[PDB]
């Protein structure tokens, strides 16, 4: 997260850390007690998932869990066309008893609208090029589909939307993939991709457009 | 110049 700050502890209780050999490679979002959304480009044969976390380095905070997940499924149209349909569902090996610090979030029932006020969180690269130990949070605003399609020429697809791009240079970055973009209090997007470098003036980040996938997600959950 | 924002990221010629 570029130009954010430490999140209030456990204020994003749906945040999931995806780690391998105890090293984060992506985030995800808890959407039901046994289901985590993430970017399809974060796909692995197995996962260790940190829930209820604030720090990655600290001793187990009260309420935190490290849970295994051995099953996941990418959207059948991931990367067709390139970069599009960037989502997958990870099924936890055990359902989590939701608690004060581990809670699912519901997906937005409206598609993104320019001007929407959002929050993105994650443990990805900071403005200073370092990785944080503590979960970072920053505000970004949705821009119009036409802005997104111009900026991400030639690869814009309706499974994507854009947020950020402000003169404030607030953005997601490497390591933030799969994490939540919360707009008006609902899960609106997952961090997906952007231009390198992250945090350029006039260049928003790209997020998976979850409102387009609610049917697929719930069909998969119920199957 | 586009990168999928995992760590390490997945970057493309554009
Ligand atoms: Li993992």
């Amino acid at each position: 997260i570029i130009n954010g700050e430490d999140c209030s502890p456990h204020s994003q209780p749906w945040q999931a850390a995806l780690v391998m050999e105890n090293e984060l490679f992506c985030s995800g979002v808890l959407v039901h007690p046994q289901w985590v959304l993430s970017a399809a480009h974060c796909f692995q044969n197995s996962y260790t998932i940190g829930l209820g976390l604030h720090s990655l380095e600290a001793d187990q905070e009260p309420g935190s869990q490290m849970v295994e997940a051995s099953l996941s499924v990418r959207h059948p149209e991931y990367n067709r066309p390139l970069l599009a349909n960037d989502l997958m569902l990870i099924k936890l090996d055990e359902s989590v008893s939701e608690s004060d610090t581990i809670r699912s979030i519901s997906i937005a029932s409206q598609c993104p609208t320019a001007g929407n006020s959002c929050l993105v969180s994650g443990w990805g690269l900071l403005a200073n090029g370092r990785m944080p130990t503590v979960l970072q949070c920053v505000n970004v605003s949705v821009v119009s589909e036409e802005v997104c399609s111009k900026l991400y020429d030639p690869l814009y697809h309706p499974s994507m939307f854009c947020a950020g791009g402000g003169q404030d240079q607030k953005d997601s970055c490497n390591g933030d993939s799969g994490g939540p973009l919360i707009c008006n209090g609902y899960l609106q997007g997952l961090v997906s991709f952007g231009k390198a470098p992250c945090g350029q003036v006039g260049v928003p980040g790209v997020y998976t457009n979850l409102c387009k996938f609610t049917e697929w997600i719930e069909k998969t959950v119920q199957a | 110049g586009f990168c999928q924002r995992s760590i390490p990221p997945i970057c493309f010629p554009d």
